[PDB]
C-alpha cells in the first residue's frame, strides 16, 4: 500500500485488472 | 577624607550657565547629568569656572548641542567613575553633535561600571583614537564612534613625551593618549580595578579607579562596593542598610523618605533585603510601622500598569521600567533596532514577567537570536488584540532561529492567533511546535504563517542521509548514500553535492562549490537502487573535506515541502526555476493524461 | 481524479478493481 | 475522386485490434482517434493489417501505452493532415510513453493547421531528430520532444540516398529524413500549402498538401478550405451551409440532426451564419421550423453553466469549453503551467465573457505576461467567494508585469476582496490603479496586498532624475543631476549609478557593474547642492554607453516606499542590509533623544 | 512625540511654540 | 513649510522660539 503516480499507475491497474 | 562634599540630584541644565555652577558644592551625583542646549555661551566665558570636586556620576552623563566648550577638561577634572544604575538608550555616556568640542580630556575618568558610550556626529573633536576603551569599559560592544572629526580629516594628535605607556589592542603599539597635556594612567593588570597609586601598587579590593595610600579601604577616590561613613566597605554592616546601590544608610533616612513621600505627593523607599528598595518586591506587603515587606499570605503578585496599555520595547532604558513585576497589564512591542545582541539586559530586566494581559508584537528587531527572554512566561491573554485580532506578531526578524525552548518552557496562549510571515533564518518545525505545546485558542486562517518565505535562510529539512561507502585512494572520492524517495517520486529533482577545500575541523552549514547528480532509477524493488552518490574530480593528498547533500525537490503548497539533508561529515585524507517549471509542466500533463483516460464505470 | 485518489491519498483495491474499465 | 470512403466519427480503441480493423472503411475522421492501451498484442500481428484509405484526421491523434508497435509506416501511410478542430491538452498528437516504437514513418504527413506534437517518454523510438517539424507545424513554439532514445543513446540513423533533401534549420544541412525506406517531400517554397506532384507545381489555392495533377481543386487528396461533393471549394455555395469547418452540407443533414437529437436524447445544430453551428451564438434564438437563429428582442446573453460553480484552465483543451459565452456562472481558477505563452489562443476562446459570478483565483500561472485576455470582463460578482473572502486570487505569477489595460478598461468588481502577495515581475502602482478603477467592495484588511515582496523584480520607482551635465572628452565620464530628496531626508542612502560596456542601441533594465555615490549634503538652500553625479575610471574611446541610476532608501512599513530611476541614456562617445541596519538604528537614537529632550509644557 | 508630530507629519508654527519649553 | 526632521528640527526650533 502506497501512493502509486506516474509511470506505476498504469503498470499497476494492469495487474489489478488481470 | 573622601567625598568631601554633599550628594546632588539629578540635573537638567539649559539655557545658561548659572546652574552648571549651580554645582560647585557637589563631591557625588545621585542622579544624571544633562547639560543640554545652550546657545547663547561663546568659548570665553567657560574658563573661570571650574568643578573639581565631582567624583563619581550614579546614572549617566549627557552632552547635546552646547557651543563653545572648547573642552571638558577644566569642566569635570575629577570625575572618576560612571556608574550605570540608569542609562539613556543603552549609553552611559552620549556625545551627541555638539560642536566646537576639540578634545575630550577626561584624563581622570577610569571605569565605566555599565553602559556604553555614544560619541558622534562632533564636527570638530580630536584626540579620539588614542582613548583607552578598553580599561573604561568592560563591555566594548556597542561603543559607536563613527562621525567625528577624527574620520573625516587628520588631526595629527601629539602626546605628552619627554613618555605615556601605549598599549597593544590590535598587533601594535600606537598611544593610549587623553589630550595634548595629559595621558591616561595604566597600571599593572594583576589588580583588575582596585586603584594604582602612580607607582606598582594595588590597593584593596575596596577602592575603585585610583587610590592615594597603600590599602586602606578609607583612603581612595571612590568604592567599588557600597560607602558607609567616609570607608568603602562590603555589603553594610548592621544596623546600617543598603540604598542605590551605592550608600550605607541608617534607619532615619528611609522613615524620613517615606514620610516625606506618603504626604507631600514616590518610591516610598521600604526595606527588605537590608536595602531600603522603593517598592516591595513580588509576593511582599507593607502593613504598618516597621519598614518590611512581609510574605503575604494569598500570593500577591507585583503588576506593571502600562501608560495607556502599550509600549515599545528598544534599549535597555525603556525595559528597566519592566523590572520586579510579574503581571504586564498591557502589551509588548519590542523592538530591538541594531547589531547588537542585547540578551543579558533584557533576560535580568524583562525576564520576571508571567502574564502578558495583551499582544506580544516582534517588530523588525534585527540581530534578535532566539526569545528566551521571557523565561517564566506562562500566560499570553488576548483581553487586547491588534488589527487582524493576532496575539502574537512576528515580523522580519532576520536573525531570530529558536523560539522558546519547547522542551521545558510552558505556554497557555488565550484568545488569539499567530504571525509568522517574513522572519528569515527561523523555521516552520519550531512554529508547528509552538502551536502544538501552546494550543492557540484563534486557530489562525490560511496565509497567516507564510509557509515557504519562512525559512529559507537555515537548513531545517528534518531528515538524515545516513552516509554508507566512502572509499578515498588518491584523487577519486565515492559516495554512496541510502536513497530517498518523496510521497511523489516525480518531485525529486535531485541531489545537490556540497564540498569544500578546508582542513579545519569547524565547518558549519552555507564557496561551497555546488554540483548536481541526476535521481535513480524507481526500481521499486529491494535492489541497489544505484546508491546515487557521485564521484568529484580533483584532488591532493593529505587535506581534509567538508560535505554534507541537499535534496532539491518542487514546491508543494498544501504540504509542508519535504526534504532531506545529511549531517557535516568530513573526508579524512586521500536556471534555478525554469528546471522547476518544466519538471512542474511534465507532472501536470502527465496526471491530465491519467486523468482523461482513467475514468470509472459510467 | 484517478492521480487525486491514487496519489495524493490512499486508494484500496476496490476502486483500482472499479477503474479497470479504463484498461477494458 | 477524392476520399473515396465513408465519414468516421471519434474512435476510442481499448483492449484488442477489431476494432482498429472496424477502422478499414473511413476516408476522413471527424473526432479523434486514441489507439489507447493494448497489452496482449506482440510485434507480430500488427503486420497483415493496414488503413491506406485514411487520409485526414479532423481533432488530433493519441498512441498511449500500446506494445508491438513497431512503426506507423503501415498503420497510417496515407495521413496527409491532423486538423486542430479539438485538441487534447494544447497538442494535436500526442504520443506518450507507449514503448517498442521503432520509428514514427508518418511520411505522408504534411502539415497539422492546429495544435503542437508531444512526442516524449518513448524508450525505444529513432529517426526522429530528422522530421521536418518546419514544414509539418507552423506553430513551432511548444514541440515537446524531450524523453525519447535519440537523447540517450545513439542510433546512427541511416536515410535513402543513391537523395532525399536536406534543409538548414540551425545553418548546417544535416537530414529531413523520415525512416530508412522514406523521405519527407520539400517542394518549392513559392507557394506556403498548395500541393506538389513530385516536382515544381504548385497545385490550386484549394489543395492542402498533396495533389496529383495541375491546377484542379477537384483533383488532390486534401482540401484546404471547404469540401463539397468532390472538389475542394471556397465559402459554401448556396444552397450549401458550413459545417464543422471542413464540409459543406445540405438543409436537409441539419434538419435530421436537430430531429434526432430533440427527441432520441446534443449539440442542436442550428443555422446562423450558413454554418450548421450547434448552438446559437449569444444575443441569438431559435423559434421553430426553419433553423435560424434569429436577433432576440431584450437582449438574451449566453451563459456556460459550470460542473459545480468551479473550474480549472490550464490548456486550450480547457478553455475551449469556454467559447461563445459571455456570462460565466461560476468561478475561473486559470493556471498555465509551463514556459510559453499561451495568449492567442485563451484570448480567442476565452474572451468574450463579461460577468465572472464568483471568483477569478490565478494559481502558479509561469510565463503569463498580462491580463488582458477577458478584454470584455466588466463585472466579477461575488455570490460565490473563497476561503478568506476574496474575489481577485493572484499567486505567484512570475512574469506578470501588466495587468488590465486601466486607460479603456472598466470593471465592476462587487462583494470581495483583494490578493497580490508574492508576484515578482508585477508593481504596487497596477494594483492601486486596479483598486482605483474597480472600486472594490471589501476594503481588503492589512498584508492583503504585500506590501515588499511584490515588486522586487522591476524597476517602477514612479520617478524620473532629469541629467544635468555631460561633458566627456577622452577617459572621463562627469554627470550631474537634479537633487532628490524623500521626506525624511535620513532615508536616502545614495544613488547606485549603473554602467555597461555596450555598444548597441537597444538595452534594457537590469554585467551592469556597480558604484556607490554618498547623498549630498542637506544645504536647505537654493544651492547646486553638490549635484551627486560620479566620475567613473576607464574608458576607451569611439564606443557607446549605457547608463541608468536608481536610489537606495530605506524600507518604510507603513507607506509606499519611495524612489527614482533615471531613464535609460546612452553616452555617444569620447554587506546590503547591515548598512540598512546602520543607518536605521541612527535614525533610531536620534529620535529618541528629540523625543526626550523635546517635550512640551507641562 | 515631537519626531512623530514634525517629521512623519507636518507641523505648525503655533506646535513648535508650544514645544518652546524644552529650549527655555 | 516642509518635513524638517534630523539635525534640522533642532535649528529649526531655535529660530522659532527666538
Ligand atoms: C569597573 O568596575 C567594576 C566594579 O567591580 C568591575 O567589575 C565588574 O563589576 C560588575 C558589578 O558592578 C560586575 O557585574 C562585572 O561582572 C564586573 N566585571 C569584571 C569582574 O570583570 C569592572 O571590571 C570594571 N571595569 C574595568 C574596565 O575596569
Ligand atoms: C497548414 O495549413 C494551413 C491552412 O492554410 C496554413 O495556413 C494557416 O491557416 C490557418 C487557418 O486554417 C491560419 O489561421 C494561419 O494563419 C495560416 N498560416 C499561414 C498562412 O502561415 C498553414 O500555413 C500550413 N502550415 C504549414 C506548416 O504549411
Ligand atoms: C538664564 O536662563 C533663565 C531661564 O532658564 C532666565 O530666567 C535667566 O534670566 C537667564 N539668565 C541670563 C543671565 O540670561
Ligand atoms: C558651598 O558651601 C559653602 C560653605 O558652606 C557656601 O558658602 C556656598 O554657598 C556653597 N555653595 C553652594 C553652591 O551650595
Ligand atoms: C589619583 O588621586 C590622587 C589624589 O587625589 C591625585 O593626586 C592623582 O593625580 C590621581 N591620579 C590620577 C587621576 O591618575
Ligand atoms: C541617621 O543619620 C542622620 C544623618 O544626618 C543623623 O542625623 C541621625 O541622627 C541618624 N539617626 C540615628 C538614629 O542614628
Ligand atoms: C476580533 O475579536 C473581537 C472579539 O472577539 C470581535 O468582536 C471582532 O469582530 C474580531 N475581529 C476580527 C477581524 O476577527
Ligand atoms: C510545563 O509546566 C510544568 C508545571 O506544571 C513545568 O514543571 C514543566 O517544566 C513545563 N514543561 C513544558 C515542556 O512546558
Ligand atoms: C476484445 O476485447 C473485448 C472487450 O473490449 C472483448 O469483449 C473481446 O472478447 C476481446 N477479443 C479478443 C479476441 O480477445
Ligand atoms: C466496407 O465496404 C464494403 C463494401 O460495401 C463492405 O463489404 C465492408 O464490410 C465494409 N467494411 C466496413 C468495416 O464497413
Ligand atoms: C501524393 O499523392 C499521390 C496520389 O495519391 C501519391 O502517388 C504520391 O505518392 C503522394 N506524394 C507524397 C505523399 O509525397
Ligand atoms: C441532402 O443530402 C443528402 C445526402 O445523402 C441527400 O440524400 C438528400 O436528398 C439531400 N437533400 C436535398 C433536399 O437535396
Ligand atoms: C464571508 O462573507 C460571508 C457573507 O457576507 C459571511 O457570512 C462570512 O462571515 C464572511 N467570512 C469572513 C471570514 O469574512
Ligand atoms: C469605461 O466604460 C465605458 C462605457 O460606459 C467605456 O466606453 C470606456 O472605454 C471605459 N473606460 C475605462 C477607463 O474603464
Amino acid at each position: 500500500n502506497q501512493h502509486l503516480c506516474g509511470s506505476e499507475l498504469v503498470e499497476a491497474l494492469y495487474l489489478v485488472c488481470l | 577624607h573622601l567625598y568631601p562634599g554633599e550628594v546632588c540630584p539629578g540635573m537638567d541644565i539649559r539655557n545658561n550657565l548659572t546652574r552648571l555652577h549651580e554645582l560647585e558644592n557637589c563631591s557625588v551625583i545621585e542622579g544624571h547629568l544633562q547639560i543640554l542646549l545652550m546657545f547663547k555661551t561663546r568659548p570665553e566665558d567657560f574658563r573661570d569656572l571650574s568643578f573639581p570636586k565631582l567624583i563619581m556620576i550614579t546614572d549617566y552623563l549627557l552632552l547635546f548641542r552646547v557651543y563653545g566648550l572648547e573642552s571638558l577638561k577644566d569642566l569635570f577634572p575629577n570625575l572618576t567613575v560612571i556608574r550605570g544604575s540608569r542609562l539613556f538608550f543603552n549609553y552611559a555616556l552620549v556625545i551627541f553633535e555638539m560642536v566646537h568640542l576639540k578634545e575630550l580630556g577626561l584624563y581622570n575618568l577610569m571605569n565605566i561600571t555599565r553602559g556604553s558610550v555614544r560619541i558622534e556626529k562632533n564636527n570638530e573633536l580630536c584626540y579620539l583614537a588614542t582613548i583607552d576603551w578598553s580599561r573604561i569599559l568592560d563591555s566594548v560592544e556597542d561603543n559607536y564612534i563613527v562621525l567625528n572629526k577624527d574620520d573625516n580629516e587628520e588631526c595629527g594628535d601629539i602626546c605628552p613625551g619627554t613618555n605615556c605607556p601605549a598599549t597593544v589592542i590590535n598587533g601594535q603599539f600606537v598611544e593610549r593618549c587623553w589630550t595634548h597635556s595629559h595621558c591616561q594612567k595604566v597600571c599593572p593588570t594583576i589588580c583588575k580595578s582596585h586603584g594604582c597609586t602612580a607607582e606598582g601598587l594595588c590597593c584593596h579590593s575596596e577602592c575603585l579607579g585610583n587610590c592615594s595610600q597603600p590599602d586602606d579601604p578609607t583612603k581612595c577616590v571612590a568604592c567599588r562596593n557600597f560607602y558607609l561613613d567616609g570607608r568603602c566597605v562590603e555589603t553594610c554592616p548592621p544596623p546600617y542598610y543598603h540604598f542605590q546601590d551605592w550608600r550605607c544608610v541608617n534607619f532615619s533616612f528611609c522613615q524620613d523618605l517615606h514620610h516625606k513621600c506618603k504626604n507631600s505627593r514616590c518610591h516610598q523607599y521600604v526595606i527588605h533585603n537590608n536595602k531600603c528598595i522603593p517598592e516591595c518586591p513580588s509576593g511582599y506587603t507593607m502593613n504598618s510601622s516597621n519598614l518590611l515587606c512581609t510574605p503575604c499570605l494569598g500570593p500577591c503578585p507585583k503588576v506593571c500598569h502600562l501608560l495607556e496599555g502599550e509600549k515599545t520595547i528598544d534599549s535597555v532604558t525603556s525595559a528597566q521600567e519592566l523590572r520586579g513585576c510579574t503581571v504586564i497589564n498591557g502589551s509588548l512591542i519590542i523592538n530591538i533596532r541594531g547589531g547588537n545582541n542585547l540578551a543579558a539586559e533584557l533576560e535580568a530586566n524583562l525576564g520576571l514577567i508571567e502574564e502578558i494581559s495583551g499582544y506580544l508584537k516582534i517588530r523588525r528587531s534585527y540581530a534578535l537570536v532566539s526569545l528566551s527572554f521571557f523565561r517564566k512566561l506562562r500566560l499570553i491573554r488576548g483581553e487586547t488584540l491588534e488589527i487582524g485580532n493576532y496575539s502574537f506578531y512576528a515580523l522580519d526578524n532576520q536573525n531570530l532561529r529558536q523560539l522558546w525552548d519547547w522542551s521545558k518552557h510552558n505556554l497557555t496562549i488565550t484568545q488569539g492567533k499567530l504571525f509568522f510571515h517574513y522572519n528569515p533564518k527561523l523555521c516552520l518545525s519550531e512554529i508547528h511546535k509552538m502551536e502544538e505545546v501552546s494550543g492557540t485558542k484563534g486557530r489562525q486562517e490560511r496565509n497567516d504563517i507564510a509557509l515557504k518565505t519562512n525559512g529559507d535562510q537555515a537548513s531545517c529539512e528534518n531528515e538524515l542521509l545516513k552516509f554508507s561507502y566512502i572509499r578515498t585512494s588518491f584523487d577519486k572520492i565515492l559516495l554512496r548514500w541510502e536513497p530517498y524517495w518523496p510521497p511523489d517520486f516525480r518531485d525529486l529533482l535531485g541531489f545537490m553535492l556540497f564540498y569544500k577545500e578546508a582542513p579545519y575541523q569547524n565547518v558549519t552549514e552555507f564557496s561551497w562549490t555546488v554540483v548536481d547528480i541526476d535521481p535513480p532509477l524507481r526500481s521499486n524493488d529491494p535492489k541497489s537502487q544505484n546508491h546515487p552518490g557521485w564521484l568529484m574530480r580533483g584532488l591532493k593528498p593529505w587535506t581534509q573535506y567538508a560535505i554534507f547533500v541537499k535534496t532539491l525537490v518542487t514546491f508543494s503548497d498544501e504540504r509542508r515541502t519535504y526534504g532531506a539533508k545529511s549531517d557535516i561529515i568530513y573526508v579524512q585524507t586521500d536556471q534555478i526555476l525554469k528546471e522547476l517549471e518544466e519538471s512542474s509542466f511534465r507532472k501536470t500533463f502527465e496526471d491530465y493524461l491519467h486523468n482523461v483516460v482513467f475514468v470509472p464505470r459510467p | 481524479g484517478i492521480v487525486e485518489q491514487c496519489c495524493t491519498s490512499i486508494c484500496s483495491l476496490y476502486q483500482l478493481e472499479n477503474y479497470c474499465h479504463s484498461l477494458q
